[PDB]
C-alpha cells in the first residue's frame, strides 16, 4: 500500500483524517493538498467524497508522526455516479484513498 | 555548418527513432554518438565504417564523457547539465535503497574521495532523530588495492563518520542484514560495499525500491538492467562531487 | 554544524521550526531573527523558502533549551531558480539552515 | 566428589556475584583444539548471563570481556560467526572489514545494554584494551593446560579445571 | 497431557510485563499418528494453545508460525509432529537451542552440534516431577 488514510472522527460536515502510513511521498505533494479530493469508503461501490480544508503533519522524537488531513464530505459516488449532498453519515473508521480522475470529474458532470 | 546550425537537427533523428523523452536522447543519445563518431573519425586507417551496429553502441546505459562539450562550456556547466539530468531532485526524498559505485584507483587521493562520501551523505541520508524512516546511501568502491581501500575505511572511522559493511568483527561472513539494519539505522551515516560479492547479495536482500547512481572514469561494471541505473563518466574523481 | 534547525510542524502556511544546537551564536542574532530567510531542504538542490515569523527560546532548569521558529513558506528553489507560490508540501523533518545571498537575491529577480 | 570439586572451585577464587559492581571483568579461557565449540558456547552463555546488568531499570551498566586462546584463528572464528547468528551481539573493536584496533568500541559495548559482551581476538588487544579501561578490570582465568600471563597490578585468579565444562557451573 | 502442562507451566514466561518471552517445544515419538492427534486434539480444547507449523488443512509445513509462536504470548507451546518437522524447524530458529531428551527404551537421534541432554526414565509418569 503507498497510502493509509483513515477517518478517526465525523461532525456533521467535517471529517478528521489521519495518515496512519505513508509510503510513496509523492500522493502527498499532489494528492494530499489543501484543496485536493478524497474518497471516504469502505468498498469501492460506494464512497464519500470530500474536499480538504486542513492539514498538520507534527513529528517528535520517540512517536509516530500525526499527519492529521481536515476534510469536509461533499457528496457521494454510487457506482460511479455522483449525488450532490450536504449531510451523509460515513460511520468511522473509513479507508481513505485520493480521489480518481474520472470520480472528481463525475463531481460536476451527472448533475 | 555552424555549431548551433547543426544542434537543433542532429536530436529529434534520435528523437523519433528511439521515441524517448528529451533528456534521454540530448544528454544520453547525442553525446555518446558524438565520440563514436569522432572515434572512428580520429582513427588512422579505418575511417570510414557502416552504421548498421552504431545505433546499438550508442543505446548503452552508460553516459559517456564528451572532451568537445567539455572544453567548450567548462566544468561548471558540463557538470551543472548533469545535474538536472539525472540526478533529479524533489522537495521530499523518498527513503529508496540508493547504490553510489564511485571509481577509485591510485592515482586518486583518499581526501578528494573523502570529500564526495561527505557529499554523498549529507545530500542522500536522512538520519534525523524525529524520522519515522531513515534512510542512508550505499557505497561501493572498486578499482583500487584493499590496502588503499582499507585506508579509507579508516580514516572515515575517526572522523566519526559510522558507516557498516557487513563485516562487524574479524572472521565474519558477509552479513546482508548488517546493511539493511544500517539503512534503518539512525547511528549509521551510510553503507560500505566492499567489492562485487557483497553488491549482488545485497540486491536480493532488499525489496524496497532500489537506485543506483555509478560514477567512473575508464571502467564500468554490468548492474542488473531491471534496476535504474545513472553511469556517468568523469575525468576526475573531484567532477563526481558536483554532480551528486 | 553551526546550526542544528529542524522542521517539526507543518501547516498549509506555517512551519514549525527547532533549533536544537545553536553551536554558533552570530547566526541566532542576524540570520534568525524576524522575517529572515530559510532554506527548508533536505538536499542541496530542492529547497522550500521561509519567512520567520515567530520565535521563542525558552529555557528551564534540567531540560534542554526549546528554540521553537515559526515559519512561513514562500517559494521554492529548484537549483538555482525561485519559484513563487508556496504550496508545494515538504514533509517533516526537514533540515532548516539560513537562506544564502544568491537565494534571497533570487526571490526578487526571478519572478 | 565431583560435587565437591566444583563446590570447593566455586568459593575458593570465583565469587557468586562480587557485589554486582559494573567492574571490567575480564574472562580469559583456554579454548584447545580438542575442545568442541558448543561446550565453549555454554560457557560464554553461562558468563555472559551471570556478569552483566543489561536491564532497563538500571542506570550503571556492564558487560563482561572474553579472551580465548590456545586455538587457532579457524575455530575461533567460527564461533564468534556462531555467537552472532544467536543474537549474541558482542564487539571486538574490529567493526569492519580491514580496521584497526579500536579499543574504544569495547568501551562503548561495556556500557551498551544492546551489546552483550566484549570479545578479545588475542594477547596484543588484551594489552591494548586494558590501557583504554580506566575502571577497575579484573582478570579471571580458566585454563587446563596452559596459563597466560597477566600484568601483576590487575587482581587476577586463576583456575585449573580437569576440562572445558566444568567451567560453566564454575561461574 | 500433566507433563506438557507442568513443561509449558515452568519453561515459558507469557506474562505481559516482560518483553522477551518464551514458548517450549514440544515432540513426540514412537507412537501412532491417531494418538497424536488426539492429544493435540484435547490440548486444543483446554484452551493450550499451540503451532505445529501447519495453520490450515492441507499445509506444508511453515516453520515461520513456529517463530512466531514462540515470541507470542497467545500461543502456549509449540508442537512438532515428527522428525522432518523438526530438522527444519532448527533451521529456521537463529537463537540459541536446547534439546531436552526424556525417554524410557528408544532414544532419538539428535544433531551434534546442539546442547543435548538425555533423560532415561522408568516410565512417562516420572518426567512430570524431574521437569
Amino acid at each position: 500500500n503507498d497510502i493509509n488514510a483513515e477517518v478517526v472522527s465525523v461532525s456533521p460536515n467535517k471529517l478528521k483524517i489521519s495518515v496512519d502510513d505513508l509510503e510513496e511521498f509523492k500522493i502527498a505533494e499532489e494528492k494530499l493538498g489543501v484543496g485536493s479530493y478524497l474518497r471516504v469508503s469502505d468498498n469501492q461501490d460506494v464512497a464519500l467524497l470530500a474536499i480538504i480544508d486542513n492539514f498538520s503533519i507534527e513529528v517528535k522524537e520517540s512517536q509516530k508522526q500525526k499527519y492529521m488531513i481536515e476534510a469536509s464530505p461533499i457528496g457521494l459516488v454510487k457506482n460511479g455516479k455522483f449525488y450532490r449532498g450536504g449531510d451523509s453519515l460515513a460511520l468511522p473508521p473509513k479507508k481513505v484513498e485520493p480521489a480518481k480522475l474520472d470520480e472528481i470529474i463525475s463531481i460536476y458532470s451527472d448533475s | 555548418k555552424s555549431f548551433d546550425d547543426q544542434k537543433k537537427e542532429t536530436i529529434q533523428i534520435i528523437k523519433n527513432h528511439f521515441q524517448c523523452e528529451d533528456y534521454e536522447a540530448e544528454h544520453y543519445l547525442y553525446s555518446n554518438a558524438f565520440r563514436k563518431t569522432y572515434d572512428i573519425s580520429c582513427n588512422k586507417k579505418d575511417r570510414r565504417i557502416k552504421k548498421s551496429d552504431f545505433v546499438e553502441s550508442i543505446n548503452k546505459s552508460k553516459v559517456l564523457f564528451n572532451i568537445w562539450f567539455y572544453q567548450y562550456e567548462g566544468r561548471k556547466e558540463y557538470l551543472r547539465k548533469l545535474k538536472e539530468s539525472f540526478i533529479r531532485r524533489s522537495v521530499n526524498t523518498s527513503p529508496y535503497a540508493r547504490f553510489f559505485i564511485l571509481e577509485f584507483q591510485d592515482k586518486t587521493d583518499i581526501k578528494t574521495v573523502k570529500d564526495c562520501i561527505y557529499k554523498i551523505q549529507s545530500n542522500w541520508s536522512n538520519l534525523s532523530k524525529r524520522t519515522d524512516r531513515p534512510y542512508s546511501p550505499f557505497l561501493l568502491f572498486h578499482g583500487t588495492s584493499d590496502a588503499n581501500l582499507y585506508e579509507l575505511k579508516n580514516q572515515l572511522f575517526n572522523e566519526d563518520l559510522i558507516f557498516t559493511d557487513g563485516y562487524p568483527f574479524k572472521g565474519s561472513v558477509f552479513t546482508p542484514k548488517m546493511l539493511i539494519e544500517g539503512f534503518s539505522n539512525k547511528e549509521i551515516h551510510f553503507q560500505f560495499i566492499n567489492d562485487i560479492d557483497d553488491f549482488n547479495e545485497t540486491l536480493n536482500s532488499i525489496n524496497i525500491r532500489k537506485e543506483v547512481y555509478q560514477f567512473y572514469t575508464e571502467n564500468c561494471l554490468d548492474i542488473p538492467s531491471q534496476l535504474p541505473q545513472v553511469n556517468i563518466q568523469v575525468k576526475d574523481f573531484a567532477d563526481i562531487k558536483e554532480i551528486v
